[PDB]
């Protein structure tokens, strides 16, 4: 899976044999790393008008 | 079934017979109107094109559909803000209620805002409130007058309408007793005054039993 | 100031009239938004498609055009309906809705003619600097409640007087401006005072 | 700001009228040599009316003012040519 | 491939931005009511039938509400009623007299003169109707005494 955005540590348990994470929308959300059982969190970063 | 559009009722119409009402009650309702909806705004190329740059090439040789909704949602925002602009600021100056409740009678302590929550409303605004419950592009615009704005400007002309009736909207506000300014609404559709100076007891027993009716009314129904 | 809306109309419709120019010279995916250098430049066969294309977005844009000039003449027509039921209700008549038709007790309005719009003068009627007084419910005289006809009960101190509720004209209170409706057991605040006999 | 992120303007701790709207009440005014300020909108002034149950305000003079109501009435009429707009 | 996702989301966009359009327009119409109802009602008291209240508007109180506004309408609707008998004037002294502002009303062997929307008995008197015409016109005249203080 590819995105842009940042990382953060947030507090959503997922189930042991799951890995990937969604919303109400159907986008990507939180993605477990690989390597450390770590549950990240994904929101696009700083956007708007001037 | 079939649906029945009411009851049968016969009036006894006679050319020497009158019917006048010897009693009366009062009655409080409700009515609910929108005023405003929410400010969103959606953005051209991060919702068509993400992230890529044939797709922005692409997307310039089709004119310039993208000023067009921009320019229809910064009308739909700023109408959106004049609606509620226009419906709650109508009072130039900012009322507010005497320490003493000298009303006769009236009770108004649903209404009247409460000095303990941080954001102030009365009892029937916090029911109000109660009752109702940035990924591709999308965005919220926050609203010019925010609620604490709304319920100050709804207490003022509150407070306006009880302490000086309907002298304060056209000029400056002249003080009058509430009994004599519902003795006027009395006169104002035919009733004498001497029918309220002697029934103030059972005008404002009325009113507070509708009153209360309609709290009970809008925290148990949802 | 005043004139927003008037110019505001006049600078949406040249603005959507130049959108519209705009659109006219653009590629919709195209080779050339010029189409007799796309069909001699190029084979019949690609000609249609690049004409077919063209069509399919000058279409769309004279349907969004045709789309936006309805809701403008919606709101119009809204606007025209409101300024009719002014001038109906309000210039042929006098009106007692309140904050209707100028602010503040209406008298009379004068109507004024403008570019695509109409200008209203409203003369109203606003009070003046008041005077704070004391006031009574009704007055008692032989053991019967007297209330006034049409004004309020006024003491200026030391005597009472009767006036309309909107100007100070003290009135002398006599049993021509007032009717008796019963004695003086229920009315609150009822104060004793002399009534004139004619 | 509770809207935005605002640099270059100061936030006085006075309460002006809103001449520049920004949003959730914050405003913004060219006033004293003279800066772009930011501060919160007032909804106006605060008066007291002194209500008792023995109190009557009667006006004892009264002025004649005359206001103005601008509203539109009719748009412009433009029709288009189909076939003249497309196919030139 | 990617300009027909192009096409297709501009399609999708304008659709929306449409039926964001018309639903605006509804909703600054509904707020025109609103305003209207509160400078006309709130601020004054309104004589429109079914307009601000069911019945006989008398005051109205605004409230607060997430994106709207609610009133409450204190109206003044009658009660029980009762049968009597009328007539549309008095002829005493051979002249039709007409009640100045009230309802001829009669107990059943005597008469009296009662306003309208309440039951409040009077005596028919000089001060009470005005004497116009004679007694040949009037369908329905019956004869009392018009007491004179
Ligand atoms: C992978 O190796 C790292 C250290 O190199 C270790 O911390 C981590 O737990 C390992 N992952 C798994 C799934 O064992
Ligand atoms: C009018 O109705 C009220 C409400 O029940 C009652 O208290 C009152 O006594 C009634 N009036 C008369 C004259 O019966
Ligand atoms: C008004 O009503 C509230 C709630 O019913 C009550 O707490 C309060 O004591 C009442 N005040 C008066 C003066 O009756
Ligand atoms: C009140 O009015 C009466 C009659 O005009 C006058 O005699 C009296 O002096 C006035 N009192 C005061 C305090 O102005
Ligand atoms: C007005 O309020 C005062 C309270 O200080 C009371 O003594 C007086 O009787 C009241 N008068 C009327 C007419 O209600
Ligand atoms: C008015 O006169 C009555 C009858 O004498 C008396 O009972 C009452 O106290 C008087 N009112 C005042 C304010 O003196
Ligand atoms: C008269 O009434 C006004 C408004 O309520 C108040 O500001 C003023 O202090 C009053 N003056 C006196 C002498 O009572
Ligand atoms: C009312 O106000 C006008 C305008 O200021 C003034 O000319 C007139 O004398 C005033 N009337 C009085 C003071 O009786
Ligand atoms: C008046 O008469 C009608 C029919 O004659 C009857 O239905 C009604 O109940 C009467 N009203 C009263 C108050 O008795
Ligand atoms: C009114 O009529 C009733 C009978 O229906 C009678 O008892 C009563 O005395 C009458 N009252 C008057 C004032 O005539
Ligand atoms: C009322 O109608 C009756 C019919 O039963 C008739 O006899 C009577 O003359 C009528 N009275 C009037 C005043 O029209
Ligand atoms: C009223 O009196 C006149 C003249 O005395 C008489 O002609 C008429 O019949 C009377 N009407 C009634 C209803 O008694």
């Amino acid at each position: 899976l590819t995105g842009t955005g940042v990382l953060t540590e947030s507090n959503k348990k997922f189930l042991p044999f799951q890995q990937f994470g969604r919303d109400i929308a159907d986008t990507t959300d939180a993605v477990r790393d690989p390597q450390t059982l770590e549950i990240l969190d994904i929101t696009p970063c700083s956007f708007g008008g001037v | 079934y079939t649906m029945s559009l009411g009851a049968e009722n016969s009036v006894a119409y006679s050319n020497n017979s009158i019917a006048i009402p010897t009693n009366f009650t009062i009655s409080v309702t409700t009515e609910i109107l929108p005023v405003s909806m929410t400010k969103t705004s959606v953005d051209c190329t991060m919702y068509i094109c993400g992230d890529s740059t044939e797709c922005s090439n692409l997307l310039l040789q089709y004119g310039s559909f993208c000023t067009q909704l921009n320019r229809a949602l910064t009308g739909i925002a700023v109408e959106q803000d004049k609606n509620t602009q226009e419906v709650f600021a109508q009072v130039k100056q900012i009322y507010k209620t005497p320490p003493i409740k000298d009303f006769g009678g009236f009770n108004f302590s649903q209404i009247l805002p409460d000095p303990s929550k941080p954001s102030k409303r009365s009892f029937i605004e916090d029911l109000l409130f109660n009752k109702v419950t940035k990924f591709n592009g999308l965005t919220v615009l926050p609203p010019l007058l925010t609620d604490e704005m709304i319920a100050q400007y709804t207490s003022a002309l509150l407070a306006g309408t009880i302490t000086s009736g309907w002298t304060f909207g056209a000029g400056a506000a002249l003080q009058i007793p509430f009994a004599m300014q519902m003795a006027y609404r009395f006169n104002g559709i035919g009733v004498t005054q001497n029918v309220l100076y002697e029934n103030q007891k059972l005008i404002a027993n009325q009113f507070n039993s509708a009153i209360g009716k309609i709290q009970d009314s809008l925290s148990s129904t949802a | 100031s005043a004139l927003g809306k008037l110019q505001d109309v006049v600078n949406q419709n040249a603005q959507a009239l130049n959108t519209l120019v705009k659109q006219l010279s653009s590629n919709f995916g195209a080779i050339s938004s010029v189409l007799n250098d796309i069909l001699s430049r190029l084979d019949p066969p690609e000609a249609e498609v690049q004409i077919d294309r063209l069509i399919t977005g000058r279409l769309q844009s004279l349907q969004t055009y045709v789309t936006q000039q309805l809701i403008r003449a919606a709101e119009i027509r809204a606007s025209a309906n409101l300024a009719a039921t002014k001038m109906s209700e309000c210039v042929l008549g006098q009106s007692k809705r309140v904050d209707f038709c100028g602010k503040g007790y209406h008298l009379m309005s004068f109507p004024q003619s403008a570019p695509h719009g109409v200008v209203f003068l409203h003369v109203t009627y606003v009070p003046a600097q008041e005077k704070n007084f004391t006031t009574a419910p009704a007055i008692c005289h032989d053991g019967k409640a007297h209330f006034p006809r049409e004004g309020v009960f006024v003491s200026n101190g030391t005597h009472w007087f009767v006036t309309q509720r909107n100007f100070y004209e003290p009135q002398i209170i006599t049993t021509d401006n007032t009717f008796v409706s019963g004695n003086c057991d229920v009315v609150i605040g009822i104060v004793n005072n002399t009534v004139y006999d004619p | 700001t509770r809207a935005g992120c605002l640099i270059g303007a100061e936030h006085v701790n006075n309460s002006y009228e809103c001449d520049i709207p920004i949003g959730a009440g914050i405003c913004a005014s060219y006033q004293t040599s003279q800066s772009i300020i930011a501060y919160t909108m007032s909804l106006g002034a605060e008066n007291s009316v002194a209500y008792s149950n023995n109190s009557i305000a009667i006006p004892t003079n009264f002025t004649i003012s005359v206001t103005t109501e601008i509203l539109p009435v009719s748009m412009t009429k433009t029709s288009v040519d189909c076939t003249m707009y497309i196919c030139g």
